[PDB]
């Protein structure tokens, strides 16, 4: 601990601080992550530090180290430039190009696909938890809600504008699907500049998902009728149209969008198929343009 | 969804070669022996009912143990500390949320303070080096239960109940991997319930036949065989609830044939 110089406060939540800071000795720029530390270690720490250890992948943040004091504890992770969410809203005026775009939603995927196939869910998959560099790659961090998914993972969380319908609606597990689901919301919001599905709350969300996509029934969805926290009452909205959700996406990416928001979790596109979609035939890796 | 199934499997395959604990720690601890351990064990079985907690937990709590006495000496009165700081680590990581560390002090009976319980839980993962997900027996019978046809609830009952039991039993049972007593347990629970046999399906995802688990079958055909005269019965009273559809009431079969 006394190697890391102090750069600046870069967060600040529940857990506890993070910053920006470097190796004294080697030059090193590191993300300090501290956990304030009578409950002993935490358990979404305890779940960052063996998931993210286990998973190696360029397209996912990397641990560097974990410094275990008696009193406090800090996760080291390689720095990035910064967030989605931050780089969108500096695109509000010009747009982020459709080539980086699919770049973007390439490398996610390809991170996914390695979380998904090491047993890994995500669970909380939003703009502000993907990070970027000038050189082009996107990367999934924070893994304080992954779960290992080796027997399945019970629902108990996600922000609530990339929510899964299946979790809105009640269902007892969480499945690879809730993933796709976030990532799809990402990726019409890279394209539309606006959030897909921005609801109010739970109920507000769903409406929204249903207004867009259709109210699901049982032919669309088995087993829908009869989720814990559907109602016979819900409005039966009309499926629109993609050309009018996401215009300026041509007939391969209104595809991918409409398989990774399918309503069965069971028929949702996984990574590794959507890695395979013709949409990625021509993926390059252009360089952002960063304030 | 069906596309990682593999990928998931090679990979717990992987891992639990990585994971496993050294076979012979037991007599290199000078203070500690198989039946502590073995009553160790059945506690935490009673832990895990009486806080509901998931089996998931109580596998991976005994492999934080039997790792951790890999590479650390402990005296018989310090066992049910490791203990505890196992199973409240393994509840942190798999439960929903686990319960608080009170409730696991209060467990020991007074024996242990708060204090005591958290310096072991910093123990013990600086001994595992953080590296809790570990491939479980449990783990493995999730992943055998979609090869069968069709699915019976009793099958998977029996097979939690023989997997559980090989927690109890350091000898034989650190001899095999958890993808070989998942395979084992599996192939016993489908003999008694339905008569079936391991299948060709899991035979090309695993590359085991059934004459590769001959040996360990052997063995847990023997510990089902002797169950109602093992001196720990906690698991046997665990599969009498309605809820296991009371397999552990089932006779099993005299023979394997
Ligand atoms: C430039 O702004 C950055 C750069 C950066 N490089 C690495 N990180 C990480 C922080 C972190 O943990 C905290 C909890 C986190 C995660 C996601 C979003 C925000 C925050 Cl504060 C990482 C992790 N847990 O994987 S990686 C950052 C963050 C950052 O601005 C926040």
């Amino acid at each position: 601990m006394e190697n890391f110089q102090k750069v600046e406060k870069i967060g600040e939540g529940t857990y506890g601080v993070v910053y920006k800071a470097r190796n004294k000795l080697t030059g090193e720029v590191v993300a300090l992550k501290k956990i304030r530390l009578t409950e002993g270690v935490p358990s979404t720490a305890i779940r960052e530090i063996s998931l993210l250890k286990e998973l190696n992948h360029p397209n996912i943040v990397k641990l560097l180290d974990v410094i275990h004091t008696e009193n406090k504890l800090y996760l080291v992770f390689e720095f990035l430039h910064q967030d989605l969410k931050k780089f969108m809203d500096a695109s509000a005026l010009t747009g982020i190009p459709l080539p980086l775009i699919k770049s973007y939603l390439f490398q996610l995927l390809q991170g996914l696909a390695f979380c998904h196939s090491h047993r890994v869910l995500h669970r909380d998959l939003k703009p502000q938890n993907l990070l970027i560099n000038t050189e082009g790659a996107i990367k999934l961090a924070d893994f304080g809600l992954a779960r290992a998914f080796g027997v399945p993972v019970r629902t108990y969380v996600v922000t609530l504008w990339y929510r899964a319908p299946e979790i809105l609606l009640g269902c007892k597990y969480y499945s690879t699907a809730v993933d796709i689901w976030s990532l799809g919301c990402i990726f019409a919001e890279m394209v539309t500049r606006r959030a897909l599905f921005p609801g109010d709350s739970e109920i507000d969300q769903l409406f929204r998902i249903f207004r867009t996509l259709g109210t699901p029934d049982e032919v669309v969805w088995p087993g829908v009728t009869s989720m814990p926290d559907y109602k016979p009452s819900f409005p039966k909205w009309a499926r629109q149209d993609f050309s009018k959700v996401v215009p300026p996406l041509d007939e391969d990416g209104r595809s991918l969008l409409s398989q990774m928001l399918h309503y069965d979790p069971n028929k949702r596109i996984s990574a590794k198929a959507a890695l395979a979609h013709p949409f990625f035939q021509d993926v390059t890796k252009p360089v952002p343009h960063l304030r | 969804v069906p596309d990682y199934h593999e990928d998931i499997h090679t990979y717990l395959r992987e891992m639990e070669v990585k994971c496993k604990p050294k076979v012979g720690y037991m007599k290199k601890q000078p203070d500690i022996t198989n039946s502590m351990r073995a009553i160790l064990v059945d506690w935490l079985v009673e832990v895990g009912e009486e806080y509901k907690l998931q089996n998931e937990t109580l596998h991976l709590a005994v492999n934080y143990i039997d790792r951790f006495l890999s590479s650390m000496s402990v005296l018989r009165g310090k066992l049910q500390l490791v203990g505890t700081a196992a199973m409240l680590l393994a509840s942190k990581f798999e439960e929903i949320y686990p319960p608080e560390v009170a409730e696991f002090v209060y467990i020991t009976d007074d024996t242990y303070t708060k204090k005591q319980v958290l310096r072991m839980e910093h123990l013990v993962l600086k001994v595992l080096t953080f590296d809790l997900a570990a491939p479980t027996v449990n783990q493995f019978l999730t992943q055998y239960f979609l090869h069968q046809q069709p699915a019976n609830c009793k099958v998977e009952s029996l097979a939690m109940f023989l997997g559980e039991l090989s927690l109890i039993d350091a000898d034989p049972y650190l001899k095999y991997l958890p993808s070989v007593i998942a395979g084992a347990a599996f192939h016993l629970a489908l003999y008694t319930v339905t008569g079936q046999s391991w299948p060709e399906s899991l035979i090309r995802k695993t590359g085991y036949t059934l004459e590769s688990l001959k040996p360990c079958l052997m063995d847990l055909h023997q510990t089902y065989l002797k169950a109602p005269q093992h001196a720990q019965q906690s698991i046997r009273e665990k599969y009498k609830n309605s809820k296991y559809h009371g397999v552990s009431l089932l006779n099993p079969p005299e023979t394997l044939n």
